[PDB]
RNA sequence: UAAGUGAUCUAGAAAG
């Protein structure tokens, strides 16, 4: 369930080892984002083809 | 009603604090908020939070809270059925991680009784860090969680019960005595 | 609003707009004095953790108490005053080494 | 490709979610986490020092900055506060930038748009102590506790992140439902409140009921700490039975005792199931938005009331990480409860199990269901669910959840029964 | 240059707050010192001696006007708060001049130089911070006294040093010290 | 201090950053005023006599 | 040795 995605999520990111370690400066970035219009600019023939490979 | 009718904890304390009821209800009004606690299917981090408030707030709470620990271990644990009684446990613990003073009264006393320490062993466990844990239960008197002296093989069956629930130094102990 | 706290206006809010300020913050407050037994263990973890000059401040001291003393009687002229100074200069340099 | 590779693990017996075969694989790429969710992925990226300052000096070549107006037109998280909200560092609002444009790099554009607008940069550092993000609806913010400094008591919608090797509580979380979220919700409330001049104040009441439940059950624990969703409630609360009120023509607040609305309909009334009646959190919002915040002066909440305390949804919800941990056990439970029966062959009773019951993710009861063996073959359904929207006018409110799959996961019945106590008892009613 | 710090003495400070022989005759009545310290003394704003040994033979101390300039640039502008400093003594204990001699460096060098001895001076001397406190009068009734009490206690620093009667009338004309 | 909004319209254009259409307000002596209420007439009753 | 004082929106009639 989403929250439970989530939650999962953030004790993967707890979990990751040395992750909130910031000695030697090991900064940690986390990127988020959408990608916009994905749906709306897909061609026809590629996903065709994309379809044909699965 | 009050503990019901309040989003956080925070307001459910301060709701109970307006209330403002005599020294002799307070114990009254903990034992019920306990109940309350122990109705819900599992441990909710409000009735903690309530509890700390409380707490905080003044002494007679305080001993209220205590006394009503003295009761639980002593006389109204064997009562529960499983589940309620670790959800009691985790507030204990929670309540002891911090807030509390690790003041505590423990071969005949072991059942529900057992089990209900040793889900506040894990609760403190998870709040605070293993030998930290370790470090801090050494630093108050404490003789019924572990009692140092050897007493003729009688700690044996605390090092047992430890190591049904992972943990540390009782193997230390068993090594001083032999 | 009144300490900065209150909701803006009782309009909208669709609610009395009334304000109990909470028994939990003065909890929050205090803890310092009660927090405090954390900050103690803390403490108690991390618990246990010029000669010429002087000679030279004497000397200088010494210096203007004979200016003084030559102020004081007979010495209008610099010459012997000056004298006088520099002889207990050297004393003072001889007795420290 | 390696990387994805690694991620998923060899084809024999791959990885489950964001776990690896080694953790020297796992250290020796930048990135570390990847989660794509219904186009909107999350990136994981775990630096070293001189691995950032390299990214850096590569995006400023790319694009100079001598004016410094990388911090202008970044996007962070306003809905935190400016102290626990990402802080604006040179070199760390530059080392996100960089990472961004490296990923949209790695995309060609026509293929799909990934814009700055759209996107965000969280970045934990010696100077940054908090990692922030959006997932789900949820505003997500982890503080690891040794970062924090005086590691307070637990509050609630916070989570505490767990250490799996230690089993130490090593991190918090802490919990905003993200103003889109919100926004989703008011508008929700004001399409139930619209088109309803007829209708029976019951039916009214019955949508209201099913949108907060939709609210609470979907970010139960993730409720408390945001005040404007809270604020929302309370003045869609309050709508909603102004509507009714309306009907009736008036409004007028003694002519509407909480009894008429909470009562449940078995004793006549309207049978809401308010979130309404909490003392809101107030607080400065000189120093609320700014820098940091504390849990002081309550505000009204919504009625008067004659000391009549009516029972709140939540507390009648089991907030979302102890309804994960309580899974974790009982399925564990389950496991060795089966593999005793097994060692002692039998078919494992449903009786014995009772308990557990509905207790669980999924709950326990959908393992003895009376027609699982087709929903096994039901497979790619919640994404389907999520995608109704796009195929219905009037959707599902209960898209992230599904009955047959997960069983109820939550039960109200409690609330009613407590609700006509706070309201006296019957005989006041 | 290496310059000390020291505390002066309160009702000597009180004293300023409210020639040079005369001036370490004065100093003398004050605070009963030393006559070389007087003789060597010339402060601003607070103090500042010169009190080597090598000074009196050497040139190189002597013209000091420019030097003490320096010296009140540190005075205004603090080492803990970039605040101005009080109730401080500074006499020099060793200059390091080099051989070489240019009007340009040698008085620029000395201005920043002169601060930072003086900072050294403080810091190693235990600094603290000085806030001021108002004195003040308040003129309440005879019976909200105990009011006026609870309110000063509940200010961090507060004083009622008297509360003296007006006569003929009901007022406690209380005076007090409360920190600005 | 806690700066309460009981200072900020005692001195508003302190206090208060940014104040708009606001007015000045008053600033005051105390006033010692006894009125007999026994029926009796000039006496020296709530206060105390000089020293000499 | 010191908790617990106060902030309380509303408010109906016509026609459609
Ligand atoms: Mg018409």
């Amino acid at each position: 369930i989403p929250p439970l995605l989530v939650y999962k999520w953030t004790q993967g990111i707890n979990n990751l080892s040395e992750i909130w370690d910031v000695s030697r400066g090991q900064s940690a970035v986390l990127l988020e984002t959408t990608l916009g219009e994905m749906a709306e600019k897909i061609d026809f023939t590629l996903l065709n083809r994309l379809l044909r490979l699965i | 009603l009050v503990l019901k009718s309040s989003l956080s904890g925070d307001e459910a304390a301060h709701k109970l604090l307006k209330l403002k009821i005599a020294n002799n209800l307070k114990k009254s009004v903990v034992d019920i908020i306990i109940k309350s606690s122990l109705q819900e299917s599992t441990f909710s981090k409000f009735y903690s939070i309530l509890s700390e408030r409380m707490i905080t707030f003044h002494r007679s709470w305080q001993t209220a809270y205590n006394e009503t620990f003295e009761q639980n271990y002593t006389q109204d644990i064997e009562d529960y059925e499983t589940d309620q009684l670790r959800i009691l446990g985790k507030f204990w613990g929670h309540l002891i991680s911090y807030e509390f003073l690790p003041m505590d009264c423990l071969e005949e006393s072991c059942p529900q009784g057992r089990i209900f320490i040793k889900f506040l062993f894990q609760e403190l466990v998870n709040e605070l860090g293993l030998d930290e844990l370790q470090l801090r239960l050494n630093s108050s008197k404490l003789d019924g969680m572990f009692p140092l002296e050897g007493d003729a093989e009688h700690i044996r069956y605390s090092i047992n019960f430890f190591t049904a629930i992972g943990l540390g130094l009782l193997t230390e102990d068993m090594r001083s005595r032999l | 609003s009144y300490n900065g706290i209150g909701l803006k206006s009782a309009k909208g809010s669709s609610t009395s707009g009334h304000v109990q300020r909470s028994l939990a913050s003065n909890n929050r407050r205090r803890p310092q004095g009660s927090q405090q037994q954390r900050q103690q263990r803390q403490n108690a973890i991390k618990k246990a953790s010029i000669e010429t000059h002087m000679e030279k401040r004497e000397i200088e001291v010494q210096v203007s108490e004979l200016r003084d003393r030559l102020e004081e009687e007979e010495t209008l002229s610099e010459e012997q005053i000056d004298k006088k100074c520099e002889a207990l200069r050297a004393k003072l340099t001889n007795e420290w080494q | 490709q390696e990387r994805a590779t690694d991620l998923a693990g060899p084809a024999n017996n791959p990885n489950e979610f964001m776990q690896f075969k080694s953790k020297e694989v796992e250290k020796a790429h930048p990135i570390r986490l990847y989660t794509r969710y219904l186009d909107r992925i999350y990136m994981l990226f775990h630096f070293e020092e001189d691995e950032g300052e390299e990214l850096t000096d590569e995006y400023l070549a790319e694009n100079p900055d001598p004016n410094f107006e990388n911090s202008i037109g970044y996007n962070n998280r306003k809905c935190w506060p400016k102290d626990s909200r990402m802080r604006l560092i040179r070199q760390d609002v530059n080392l996100g930038r960089a990472v961004f444009w490296e990923i949209q790099s790695r995309v060609p554009t026509s293929l799909t748009s990934i814009k700055w607008e759209n996107a965000f940069v969280s970045v934990y550092s010696k100077n940054n102590p908090n990692l922030l993000f959006s997932m789900c609806g949820f505003e997500v913010r982890i503080l690891p506790r040794q970062r924090m400094e005086e590691v307070v008591s637990n509050d609630e919608g916070v989570w505490d992140l767990v250490d799996e090797r230690t089993k130490q509580r090593t991190a918090k979380a802490y919990l905003k439902v993200s103003e889109e979220e919100i926004k989703k919700f008011d508008s929700r409330i004001r399409g139930i409140l619209m088109a309803s001049g007829s209708t029976t104040f019951t039916k009214v009441a019955a949508k209201w009921n099913t949108s907060l439940i939709s609210l609470f059950t979907y970010f139960r624990e993730a409720i408390v700490a945001t005040e404007p969703l809270l604020d929302i409630l309370v003045k869609g609360e309050t709508r909603i039975q102004n509507r009714v009120k309306l009907g009736l023509n008036s409004k007028m607040p003694t002519r509407f005792p909480p009894a008429v609305f909470y009562t449940p309909k078995e004793l006549g009334g309207l049978g809401m199931i308010s979130a309404s009646h909490i003392l809101i959190p107030a607080s400065d919002l000189s120093w609320s938005k700014q820098t940091d915040t504390g849990i002081t002066h309550f505000r009204a909440g919504m009625t008067h009331e004659d000391e009549k305390l009516i029972p709140t949804i939540f507390r009648y919800i089991t907030t979302w990480e102890n309804e994960f941990l309580d899974s974790q056990r009982v399925w564990a439970e389950y496991a060795t409860k089966r593999q005793e029966a097994i060692q002692q062959n039998r078919r494992l009773a449903f009786e014995e199990l009772e308990g557990s019951w509905d207790r669980g993710i999924p709950r326990i009861s959908t393992l003895f269901q009376r027609d699982r063996h087709t929903l096994a073959y039901d497979r790619g359904h919640r994404i389907r669910r999520e995608f109704k929207q796009y195929s219905l006018e009037r959707n599902s409110p209960f898209w992230w959840t599904n009955s047959h799959h997960d069983g109820k996961l939550w039960n109200l019945n409690a609330y009613r029964t407590d609700v006509i106590q706070a309201l006296g008892g019957i005989e006041t009613i | 240059i290496s310059v000390a710090a020291e505390p002066m003495d309160s009702k000597m400070i009180q004293d300023l707050s409210r020639p040079r022989k005369l001036s370490k005759i004065l100093r003398t009545e004050y605070g009963w010192d030393s006559l070389a310290s007087r003789n060597v003394w010339s402060f601003y704003n607070l103090i500042n001696d010169t009190l080597p040994d090598e000074i009196s033979p050497e040139l190189l101390s002597k013209y000091k006007e420019q030097i003490i300039q320096g010296f009140y640039w540190a005075v205004k502008e603090g080492p803990l708060a970039e605040e101005p400093i009080y109730g401080v003594q500074y006499k020099l204990l060793s200059i390091s001049v080099p051989s070489d001699v240019n009007i340009d460096v040698m008085k620029s060098q000395i201005i920043p130089l002169m601060k930072k001895a003086c900072y050294v001076g403080l810091l190693t001397a235990i600094p603290i911070l000085l806030e001021p406190i108002y004195e003040v009068d308040i003129t309440v009734h005879a019976p909200l006294l105990p009011i006026v009490e609870e309110l000063m206690k509940k200010r961090r620093g507060s004083r009622i040093y008297k509360t003296i009667k007006v006569a003929g009338t009901p007022l406690l004309e209380v005076r007090g010290q409360v920190p600005v | 201090v806690p700066i309460r909004s009981e200072y900020k319209v005692a001195f508003p254009h302190l206090y208060n950053s940014r104040p708009r259409s606001v007015r000045i307000p008053w600033y005051n002596n105390p006033v010692s005023c006894i009125i007999q209420n026994d029926e009796e007439y000039d006496t020296p009753a709530l206060f105390f006599d000089p020293s000499l």
